[PDB]
C-alpha cells in the first residue's frame, strides 16, 4: 500500500509541478508588475514552491496564481508525508523482522 | 440609501472641544475600518486616523499634532472623532469614509463642516431676486435669492426642493464683519415663471433652520 | 511614509480629448493605488481601484494603469462633468497617504 | 484516532488562517512601514507561512504580528506532522496485514 | 554605513511655535531611528526611540515620525528649554551611525 501511494504521490507531484508552471504564467500575465511570467522560470518557482524553499526571487501577485501556490504547496507537502511515512513503515518491518 | 451620515456642521470656540459622529448603515463586516479625513478650505485630503468597529482599535498619522480621538458603538453602528482645545487651524471638513480591509474607501460621508471661532450663530435672512419692471427677457429669465448675514458656514440652497437643478449658479460665501452672505441663480424659460412656481430652500445646519422663499414677480 | 506627487496641479484640455493625470509613488508600491473624483463642494468619490480596476457605476472612459512608482489616470474624450479635483491614494504601506491632487480645466 | 485527530487539525489549520489573517492586520496597522495591512493579501501571507514557503513578499514587523506569526507557523507544521504520523499509522496496519 | 543627514542645520522659530527636524537616511533603514536632545555644556538625552516611541519622563510636546529613509522629530510650542542641538542615531545596520546635528534657536 504504502509505496504506491508514495510512487503515485511522486507522479501526481510532477504533473501538478508542470500544470502548475502553466497555470501561473495564464494567472499572472495581465497583471501589472508580475514577475512570474515565462514557463521555464514558472517551472523553477513551482519546484522551490513544492520544496517549501521558497527563495523570494519569484512569486505570484494575483488571486488565481496564489491559489495555483497553495495547491503546489499542498502537493509537494503531501508527497513527502507519504514519502516519510511509507519509510517509516518499511523500517518499522524490518525492524519487527531483525 | 446613504451609506454613512455625518451632521452638516459644528460651531466651536477656540479651546473647547466637539465630538463629530458618522453612523453607518449597509452592509457591515469584521473586517471593517471606518477613517477620517481633513480638508482645509482650497487644500487637499489629510488623513487623520481610523478605528475598527469590530475589535475598539484606533490607529493616527503621526505626522500631524494628535486632536483627535476615536471610538466606536457597535450597537447605533456609530463612529464617533472626538476633538479637543480646538484652534483655527482646525477648521475644515472632516469626512468619514468605510474601507473593508481592502485598502480603499468605497463610501465616504457628506463632511461636517467645523468652524472654530468665538463669534455667535445666527441664521440667515432670505431675500427674493426679481427682476426690475424695466428688464426686458429674451427666451430665458434668471431670478436669484440672496443669503445674507449667517454664521458660521455652510448653508445649502436648492430651487423647488431640489427638483430644478439645471441652470442653477450657487456662489462662493463673502466673509464681512462675522458674518456670510451669498446668492444663488437660477435660470427657466421665461414663459415658465410665473405660471410654474419657483421657490428657494436654504438649509443652515449650524442654526438647526431651513427656510423657503417662493420668488415671485415685483408687484 | 509614502509619497504620493501629483503634478502638474492643473490641467486644461479641451472637450473630447485625452487626458491623463500622473501619480508618482516615492517607493515601489505595486498597484496598491486607487483614484478619487472631487467636484466642487461635493465628497471624494471612488474611481479606480488598484491602479486600473473598474468601479461599477463610474462611466467607462475613466481607467488606470501603472505599477510599481508611476501611475496614470487617464479620461478618453473629457467632457464637463470631468470637471473636479482628482486625488491618488496607497493602501501599500502603513499609513496610507494621498497625493496633493490635480484640478481638471476645459 | 490518528484520522480524527488529523481532520480535527486540518479544521482548527483553517480557523488559525482566518484568525490569524484578522488579527495579523490589527496588530500591524499603526505601525510604519507595515505591509501586511489588508485581508487578503494578509489570507495569502498566512498560508505561505503555515506551509513553511515563506517567499519573504509580506511578513509581520511589530510584536504581536510576529506573535501572530508564530502560532501560524506551530498550527501549519502540526496539522502536517499529525497527517503524516496518520498515514504512517494507516500504512503500517494495512502491511501488518499484506 | 549609513549616512544619516540633518538640514538644514540650525532652525530658528518663534516661541510657542511647532517645529520639525529632519533626518534622512542614505539607505531604508525601517523605524530603526532614535533622537537625543544635548542642551549646551550637557550630555546627549534620549527623547524618542524607535521613530515615534516615547520616552518616560520627556514632555509630551515632543513626538517622532516617518519611516524608511526620512524622519522628523517634531517639538509642539517650543519653548526656551528646547534650546539644544538634536541628534538622529540609526540602529538598522552595523555600524550604529548619528545625524550631524540640528541647533534650536529661538
Ligand atoms: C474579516 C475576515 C477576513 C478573512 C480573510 C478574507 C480575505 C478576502 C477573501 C480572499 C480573496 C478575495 C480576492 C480579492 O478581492 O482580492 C484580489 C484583488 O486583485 C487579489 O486577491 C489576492 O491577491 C489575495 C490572494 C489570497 C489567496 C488565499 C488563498 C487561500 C487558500
Ligand atoms: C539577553 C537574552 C536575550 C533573549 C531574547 C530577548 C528578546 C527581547 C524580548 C522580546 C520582545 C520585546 C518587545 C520589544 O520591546 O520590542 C518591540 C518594539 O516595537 C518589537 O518586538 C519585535 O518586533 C520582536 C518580536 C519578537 C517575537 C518573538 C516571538 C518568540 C515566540
Ligand atoms: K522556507
Ligand atoms: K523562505
Ligand atoms: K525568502
Amino acid at each position: 500500500l504504502h509505496w504506491r501511494a508514495a510512487g503515485a504521490a511522486t507522479v501526481l507531484l510532477v504533473i501538478v509541478l508542470l500544470a502548475g508552471s502553466y497555470l501561473a504564467v495564464l494567472a499572472e500575465r495581465g497583471a501589472p508588475g508580475a514577475q512570474l511570467i515565462t514557463y521555464p522560470r514558472a517551472l523553477w518557482w513551482a519546484c522551490e514552491t513544492a520544496t517549501t524553499v521558497x527563495y523570494g526571487d519569484l512569486y505570484p501577485v494575483t488571486l488565481w496564481g496564489r491559489l495555483v501556490a497553495v495547491v503546489v504547496m499542498v502537493a509537494g507537502i503531501t508527497s513527502f508525508g507519504l514519502v516519510t511515512a511509507a519509510l517509516a513503515t518499511w523500517f518499522v518491518g524490518r525492524e519487527q523482522e531483525r | 440609501q446613504v451609506q454613512l451620515q455625518q451632521p452638516g456642521a459644528e460651531l466651536v470656540k477656540p479651546g473647547a472641544s466637539v465630538k463629530l459622529s458618522c453612523k453607518a448603515s449597509g452592509y457591515t463586516f469584521t473586517s471593517d475600518w471606518i477613517h477620517w479625513v481633513k480638508q482645509r478650505p482650497g487644500h487637499g485630503l489629510e488623513w487623520i486616523g481610523e478605528i475598527i468597529p469590530s475589535y475598539g482599535r484606533a490607529n493616527y498619522n503621526e505626522k500631524i499634532q494628535k486632536k483627535a480621538t476615536l471610538t466606536a458603538d457597535k450597537s447605533s453602528s456609530t463612529a464617533f472623532m472626538q476633538l479637543s482645545s480646538l484652534t483655527s487651524e482646525d477648521s475644515a471638513v472632516y469626512y468619514c469614509a468605510r474601507e473593508r480591509g481592502d485598502g480603499y474607501f468605497a463610501v465616504w460621508g457628506a463632511g461636517t463642516t467645523v468652524t472654530v471661532s468665538s463669534a455667535k450663530t445666527t441664521p440667515p435672512s432670505v431675500y427674493p431676486l426679481a427682476p426690475g419692471s424695466a428688464a426686458q427677457t429674451n427666451s430665458m429669465v434668471t431670478l436669484g435669492c440672496l443669503v445674507k448675514g449667517y454664521f458660521p458656514e455652510p448653508v445649502t440652497v436648492t430651487w423647488n426642493s431640489g427638483s430644478l437643478s439645471s441652470g442653477v449658479h450657487t456662489f462662493p460665501a463673502v466673509l464681512q464683519s462675522d458674518l456670510y452672505t451669498l446668492s444663488s441663480s437660477v435660470t427657466v424659460p421665461s414663459s415658465s415663471w410665473p405660471s410654474e412656481t419657483v421657490t428657494c430652500n436654504v438649509a443652515h445646519p449650524a442654526s438647526s433652520t431651513k427656510v423657503d422663499k417662493k420668488i415671485v414677480p415685483r408687484d | 511614509d509614502i509619497l504620493l506627487t501629483q503634478s502638474p496641479a492643473i490641467l486644461s484640455v479641451s472637450p473630447g480629448e485625452r487626458v491623463s493625470f500622473s501619480c508618482r509613488a516615492s517607493q515601489s508600491i505595486g498597484t496598491d493605488i486607487h483614484w478619487y473624483q472631487q467636484r466642487t463642494n461635493g465628497s471624494p468619490r471612488l474611481l479606480i481601484k488598484y491602479a486600473s480596476e473598474s468601479i461599477s457605476g463610474i462611466p467607462s472612459r475613466f481607467s488606470g494603469s501603472g505599477s510599481g512608482t508611476d501611475f496614470t489616470l487617464s479620461i478618453n474624450s473629457v467632457e464637463s462633468e470631468d470637471i473636479a479635483n482628482y486625488y491618488c491614494q496607497q493602501s501599500n504601506r502603513w499609513p496610507f497617504t494621498f497625493g496633493s491632487g490635480t484640478k481638471l480645466e476645459i
